[PDB]
RNA sequence: CAAGCUUGAGUCUCGUAGAGGGGGGUAGAAUUCCAGGUGUAGCGGUGAAAUGCGUAGAGAUCUGGAGGAAUACCGGUGGCGAAGGCGGCCCCCUGGACGAAGACUGACGCUCAGGUGCGAAAGCGUGGGGAGCAAACAGGAUUAGAUACCCUGGUAGUCCACGCCGUAAACGAUGUCGACUUGGAGGUUGUGCCCUUGAGGCGUGGCUUCCGGAGCUAACGCGUUAAGUCGACCGCCUGGGG
């Protein structure tokens, strides 16, 4: 996430830009997955649920999408 | 592996052909010379579960090729065993 | 189209470092192939590639060495 | 039988006797018969990131066909080689020569 | 390799032996041996000065070449012998030249292998050659204290030393016990690890298989008279006082290191 | 593997007639081939075609009435787990006569009431309703 | 019983994809500790706080070193394995799967009581190793009590080698092996044709995900990878507690 501040330009468009790496690079997120270790099972319950409820949302939209509804 | 030099040589050996590859003799043959080559592997790596898993296929398999042998012809049978070595 | 690789049949090495730049992020992060759309066959490859460039020090582990 | 594709690299302050060694790794491979196909000298280069120190070194290219027992051989040799550093070996897609 | 022996005695329950069948089984080279006499633990003035030391099987001591020093020349194994008088196993090395020597065996070396010194030797087990030529990191054992001194450390069955650093002219060793020393960096060293790691797994079985390794039997402190021992006394299995030695210092804690004159050479102190 | 090709014959028909199909087709056997020359001339299917030279593939062309069905069920009777023969005065009766019974005398295939007609009794293949 | 036959079963040739298994090395990030250099009075933690660490100079920051464990990104209702399970890179030993085109043996087959082998985690034994987490344990809190959840510490254990143990919601709560019975949208791995027109279009193979037709049934639901229509063996069930 280095960021070399160019010439001159404002200090808060630096700070957007460095923002936006972090943002970009995942730099907030790992540590808070991070924090606190959870059993394996965890970790395998959860990307189910989270791979199902978004083909699940995939699915449902079929069902709205054709469908009058006023 | 039995590499394909191996397995070139024993089937001219035992075949009744040079391309008589599937006879008895000639899979039982070469049933019985990866065996012994296998030897070698499992008595240094004791803890190899799942490869020995597989050389137990080799072992029934062979059993069932020379059973089959000894009910249809008995001739053929004793001169496999005697060439080879086995049934002790 | 997402044809990169996938036109090039082949084995991807580890000392062509100009094509491997492409598929990294800026911190040096394998990028996901959600986003380049190199096919699951030689995304494995693409992906080995690069750890056995960081080995020889042809690419950075980190961008904070 | 096999090929390989060793690729080491040695440390910039002994690179003046880089032709000088490598001479005699291929003089035990093609003195225990085997072939040689590439001898790449990408000279000095510079790391990503220090070897402990070091920010540069010397790489090397060879790509030799040869019996597993000498290479099993030349393996040790380059751990007890002080000037070489983080030697490589791999297999096989037999005959290349590109990427300079 | 261990084994447990049948309970056909009261006495043999818990007999374990480790037998190697290597060994040779016949009778020692002759022109290695000298006479050995017991002494029981009494010195030059007739007193006994350390206790629990008496009997045994009678011995002959088998000079063992800690040196080493022929450089050049390789030798080859001829056999590997019993020493009665260590714990590791000895070997028998003929020499290219003719001569024959005892060596201490390392755990690698068998019956028909070549080793030599000197720094020309290559990095092998049982070869021997100075710490400036021995990569860092490695295991050693048979390592001298002084250059020429004949080596001290590392010498029983199993053990071994690492070579942690270098720095200028000496050489840090990570010793068996834990501590960390600075030896010289012209100091041989045998390079590997000694044999016999199954000394260990070696249950006597019974009180009359240690009084043939001569070794007496160890009265208590508590069980004597006030006169005889600091412990003493009692009328029925009182100790009421801090743990002592026979003769009034204090064992279980107390520190009795002093030297003053080799503390340049202690890195850290043991674990 | 398989033990029974009976059983897969009626099952092609009994599984044909339910998907509605036109013709089914086999692998083809003597005995096959015998229970499909009485199907056929006791009306519950048409011609059948026994093409083939060294794969023969007997084929059988299923019949229908109206939008339902002919055969109204067709199960294996003696199965080679468990064999049944009777004698020809308790040969059975099929919904009363309403339906064939497929019997092996040893004068050949036949219907339960053509093997009471000649005085038999054999291994009882199938109930036809 | 004899003699055939090729579809079932199997061998040979070429090739492909894989966290399949055993052994041995080597990296880079990070945590802890140790030795020092700058420097000040707070650091840590919580819903709030206290225990704890700190002027004996901590926390922060820089340099050097020692150790052990696990492999960010790739990463995917992706892949392999009989199940348990398997995730950095390299090497050398090894098992299995699939596909194209042909030769070859010619019923060599399926299931399996008693047996035999493998079998997560915790646990046991003998040696090692011990960074981080952490049963037991101690202190600080909340509480009417709090032998708990919360906080600061912390040993067996988790790691390695060899042996025991042989149990799990060991679960798609669905035994194995064959046959047949409308469809869609995908994932992954081969291949043989055209339009090697460059993307593409036409099909055939192997695993696998989701939704649904007839049909099935108590209903949920399953639905060509059936819980549908059938065959061959095996295991098990017979009211709830005790
Ligand atoms: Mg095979
Ligand atoms: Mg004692
Ligand atoms: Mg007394
Ligand atoms: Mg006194
Ligand atoms: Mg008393
Ligand atoms: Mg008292
Ligand atoms: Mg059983
Ligand atoms: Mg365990
Ligand atoms: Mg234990
Ligand atoms: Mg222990
Ligand atoms: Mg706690
Ligand atoms: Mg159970
Ligand atoms: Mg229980
Ligand atoms: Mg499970
Ligand atoms: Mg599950
Ligand atoms: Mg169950
Ligand atoms: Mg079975
Ligand atoms: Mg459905």
């Amino acid at each position: 996430p280095v960021i070399k501040v160019r010439e001159n330009e404002p200090f808060d468009v630096a700070l957007r830009r460095f923002k936006r790496s972090c943002e970009k690079a995942g730099v907030l997120a790992e540590v808070r997955r991070r924090e606190f270790y959870e059993k394996p099972t965890t970790e395998r319950k959860r990307a189910k649920a989270s791979a199902v409820k978004r083909h699940a949302k995939k699915l449902a939209r079929e069902n709205a999408r054709r469908t009058r509804l006023y | 592996s039995l590499s394909t030099e191996a397995t070139a040589k024993i089937v001219s050996e035992f075949g009744r052909d040079a391309n008589d590859t599937g006879s008895t003799e000639v899979q039982v043959a070469l049933l019985t010379a990866q065996i012994n080559h296998l030897q070698g592997h499992f008595a240094e790596h004791k803890k190899d579960h799942h490869s020995r898993r597989g050389l137990l296929r080799m072992v029934s398999q062979r059993r069932k090729l020379l059973d089959y042998l000894k009910r249809k012809d008995v001739a053929r049978y004793t001169q496999l065993i005697e060439r080879l070595g086995l049934r002790r | 189209f997402c044809r990169f690789t996938a036109e090039g049949v082949q084995e991807i090495d580890y000392k062509d470092i100009a094509t491997l730049k492409n598929y990294i992020t800026e911190s040096g992060k394998i990028v996901p192939s959600r986003i380049t759309g190199t096919r699951a066959k030689y995304q494995r490859q693409l992906a080995r590639a690069i750890k056995r460039a960081r080995y020889l020090s042809l690419l950075p582990y980190t961008d904070r060495h | 039988m096999r090929h390989y594709e060793i690729v080491f690299m040695v440390h910039p302050d002994q690179s003046e006797q880089v032709p000088g060694m490598i001479e005699r790794y291929t003089a035990a491979i093609t003195g225990a018969e085997g072939k040689i196909h590439r001898l790449e000298d990408w000279g000095r280069r510079q790391l990503a990131y220090p070897i402990n120190k070091l920010h540069k070194a010397h790489y090397v290219l060879m790509n030799v066909e040869a019996p597993q027992e000498v290479i099993d051989e030349l393996e040790t040799t380059f751990r007890f080689n002080d000037a070489v550093i983080r030697s490589m070996v791999m297999r096989t897609k037999h005959a290349v020569t590109e990427a300079s | 390799a261990v084994v447990k022996c049948k309970p056909t005695s009261p006495g043999r329950r818990h007999v374990v032996k480790v037998v190697n069948p290597e060994l040779h089984k016949g009778k020692p080279f002759a022109p290695l041996l000298e006479k050995n006499s017991k002494s029981g633990g009494r010195n030059n003035n007739g007193r006994i000065t350390t206790r629990h030391i008496g009997g045994g099987h009678k011995q002959a001591y088998r000079i063992v070449d800690f040196k080493r020093n022929k450089d050049g020349i390789p030798a080859v194994v001829e056999r590997l012998e019993y020493d009665p008088n260590r714990s590791a196993n000895i070997a028998l090395v003929l020499y290219k030249d003719g001569e024959r020597r005892y060596i201490l065996a390392p755990k690698g070396l068998k019956a028909g292998d070549q080793i030599q010194s000197g720094v020309d030797a290559a990095i092998k087990p049982g070869n021997t050659l100075p710490m400036r030529n021995i990569p860092v990191g490695s295991t050693v054992h048979n390592v001298e204290m002084k250059p020429g001194k004949g080596g001290q450390l590392a010498r029983s069955a199993g053990t071994y030393v690492q070579i942690v650093a270098r720095d200028g002219a000496y050489v840090t060793l990570r010793l068996r016990s834990g501590e960390m020393r600075k030896v010289e960096a012209d100091c041989r060293a045998t390079l590997g690890e000694v044999g016999n790691a199954e000394h260990m797994l070696r249950v006597l079985g019974k009180a009359g298989a240690a009084r043939w390794r001569g070794v007496r039997p160890t009265v208590r402190g508590t069980a004597m008279n006030p006169v005889d021992h600091p412990h003493g006394g009692g009328e029925g299995r009182n100790f009421g006082k801090h743990p002592v030695t026979p003769w009034g210092v204090q064992t279980k804690g107390k520190k009795t290191r002093s030297n003053k004159r080799t503390d340049k050479f202690i890195v850290r102190r043991r674990s | 593997s398989m033990q029974d090709p009976i059983a897969d014959m009626l099952t092609r028909i009994r599984n044909g007639q339910a998907a509605n199909k036109a013709a089914v087709t086999m692998p083809s056997s003597k005995l096959k081939v015998a229970i499909a020359n009485v199907l056929k001339e006791e009306g519950f299917i048409e011609d059948f075609k026994v093409e083939g030279d060294t794969k023969p593939e007997l084929e059988l062309t299923l019949k229908y009435f109206q939008g339902k069905a002919v055969v109204e069920s067709i199960q294996r009777v003696s199965r080679p787990g468990l064999r049944i023969y009777k004698r020809k005065d308790e040969l059975p009766k099929v919904m009363a006569g309403l339906g064939i019974a497929v019997v092996s005398t040893s004068k050949g295939v036949m219907t339960d009431r053509a093997a009471r007609q000649a005085g038999l009794g054999g291994e009882i293949i199938c109930y036809v309703a």
